[PDB]
RNA sequence: GGGGGCGAGCCCCGAGGGGCUCUCGCUUCUGGCGCCAAGCGCCCGGCCGCGCGCCGGCCGGGCGCGACCCGCUCCGGGGACA
RNA sequence: CGUUGCCCUCGGCCGAUCGAAAGGGAGUCGGGUUCAGAUCCCCGAAUCCGGAGUGGCGGAGAUGGGCGCCGCGAGGCGUCC
């Protein structure tokens, strides 16, 4: 004493389970290689570069072209005890995904770029 | 006063072009899945269709009473579960090195089961009663059984269910089911209900052969062909008489 | 109807089981207009469209 | 303007403050209202020729 | 197949009514509206008042009718021929 | 208060998917700047979309009207909608 109102016939929701694995397939995950480090390769010190340090208080980088905005300005931010405003990628005609890096007010670029290596 | 008078009728009108149709029961015209429709009819084929005797044999199963009491005697001697095998040898070897073992015993009657053991023992006539299932899926399994048993004398019957007699032994079905023994306190209600099994299947097997069994229409169409004798009457028998 | 020396006409009935407004389109008869009601089954009155 | 504008504006500009507004006219709407007093009036005059129909016979 | 009955044809009729046959399942003056139940019926959980509580009130639910019963092909149309 | 497990309840769609750097498609403009880039860099004005829990704040909702007291009167309380 269940009537059937509608004249089709939908397939019979059922349960369906969660994954309770026996063992788990690769033994150990993986370990990402695309950290603060390998992320920046390193700095640019070319006459654009130097000129853009000085003036936008910015640094520039050449970085793994798998990055996010999102990565570098949170892998510079690790590496050089530095806060970001602003990064802005592009890709060379070459493989290289150049990211141009402004700083936040407070913090200097012409000092930073004393501190990393480059001038 | 109980009453507010706000409370109205409002009454829905389910004509034609009028106040739109209530969700009525529509079983009958949903639009079932393959796997169903075709299962319904099959079932009308077999009603349908002109079934040879040798098929329709198995509609003509045992009545509730005789079942059941059927049944009630089996129960005696549904076959050693489970467990109980080894709780009979775990006693034996127990026996053999502490207070005399003497092997053999008295090993009880029981009955037997798949159509291979009954069918050798109805060649053999080691059996006094055979119980066969109407609802065997694949039937070639199970058709000569009883023009087989009729020939040996050996009474038999058509139990409602393969399941059911299933549950007599310890699986899922069973298309046969034959008692070989049975105790002497058991003896009589044997007999008794073997008895009415012969009047009722081996005693008749010649009016059981004869008769076929499909061949009944859709009664949708006898509707209609009744109808028309209906009037074919009105034509030619309230006019003279 | 582009393809067509007819015209079409975009008629509505309402769904008699669920409440939501259908619609056809027939072929138009000569002599239907817009605003104008078209009745149809065994109990339809024998007029035009 | 532009329909994923109306995302953005105030509901005020998007209808009207009537029954039916900003789907619809409001000279239709006129003529709904009193088109339907105008038909369920017969309805009830009918209902009532035939209850006195059904009175006679 | 029955119910229902405004009614029509027939049969019975004791003029109250009953049975068979039709009839409808009840919408045609308007460019409107129309679904997710009103109505009755029967049950229970908690709380309160009479205290005998399926007595009365307050709050909260469930079923039935409403939307008749039974059925073997969803409905037609061909069809043992295509 | 979330989050999920189960149970009930409801739910037509219409075909997975792809298909436009001229069709559809929210929202950036002015000035400055380089050897080579600028509606993208700097300055300055804006804007859309998404989020906003504990809700960050105002404002809207909404602060009436009745009766009854006490008070010279502004008013204060009681109680009803
Ligand atoms: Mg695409
Ligand atoms: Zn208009």
């Amino acid at each position: 004493k269940k009537i059937r109102t509608s004249p089709t016939f939908r397939r019979p929701k059922t349960l369906r389970l969660r994954r309770q694995p026996k063992y788990p397939r690769k033994s150990a995950p993986r370990r990402n290689k695309l950290d603060h480090y390998a992320i920046i390769k390193f700095p640019l010190t070319t006459e654009s570069a130097m000129k853009k340090i000085e003036d936008n208080n910015t640094l520039v980088f050449i970085v793994d072209v798998k990055a996010n905005k999102h990565q570098i300005k949170q892998a510079v931010k690790k590496l050089y005890d530095i806060d970001v405003a602003k990064v802005n990628t592009l890709i060379r005609p070459d493989g290289e995904k150049k990211a141009y890096v402004r700083l936040a007010p407070d913090y200097d670029a012409l000092d930073v770029a004393n501190k990393i290596g480059i001038i | 006063k109980v009453v507010n008078p706000l409370f109205e009728k409002r009454p829905k009108n389910f004509g034609i072009g009028q106040d739109i149709q209530p969700k009525r029961d529509l079983t009958r015209f949903v639009k079932w899945p393959r796997y169903i429709r075709l299962q319904r009819q099959r079932a009308i084929l077999y009603k349908r269709l002109k079934v040879p005797p040798a098929i329709n044999q198995f509609t003509q199963v045992l009545d509730r009473q005789t079942a059941t009491q059927l049944l009630k005697l089996a129960h005696k001697y549904r076959p050693e579960t489970k467990q109980e095998k080894k709780q009979r040898l775990l006693a034996r070897a127990e026996k053999k090195a502490a207070g005399k073992g003497d092997v053999p015993t008295k090993r009880p009657p029981v009955l037997r089961a798949g159509v291979n053991t009954v069918t050798t023992l109805v060649e053999n006539k080691k059996a006094q009663l055979v119980v066969i299932a109407h609802d065997v899926d694949p039937i070639e399994l199970v058709v000569f059984l009883p023009a087989l048993c009729r020939k040996m004398g050996v009474p038999y019957c058509i139990l409602k269910g393969k399941a059911r007699l299933g549950r007599l032994v310890h699986r899922k079905t069973c298309t046969t089911v034959a008692f070989t023994q049975v105790n002497s306190e058991d003896k009589g209600a044997l007999a008794k209900l073997v008895e009415a099994i012969r009047t009722n299947y081996n005693d008749r097997y010649d009016e059981i052969r004869r008769h076929w069994g499909g061949n009944v229409l859709g009664p949708k169409s006898v509707a209609r062909i009744a109808k028309l004798e209906k009037a074919k009457a009105k034509e030619l028998a309230t006019k003279l008489g | 109807d582009p393809g067509r020396g007819a015209p079409l006409a975009k008629v509505v009935f309402r769904d008699p089981y669920r409440f939501k407004k259908r619609t056809e389109l027939f072929i138009a008869a000569e002599g239907i207009h817009t605003g104008q009601f078209v009745y149809c089954g065994k109990k339809a009155q024998l007029n035009i469209g | 303007v532009r329909p994923k504008v109306l995302m953005r504006l105030s509901k005020t500009k998007k209808h009207v403050s009537r029954a039916y507004g900003g789907s619809m006219c409001a000279k239709c709407v006129r003529d709904r209202i009193k088109r339907a007093f105008l038909i369920e009036e017969q309805k009830i005059v009918v209902k009532v020729l035939k209850a006195q129909a059904q009175s006679q016979k």
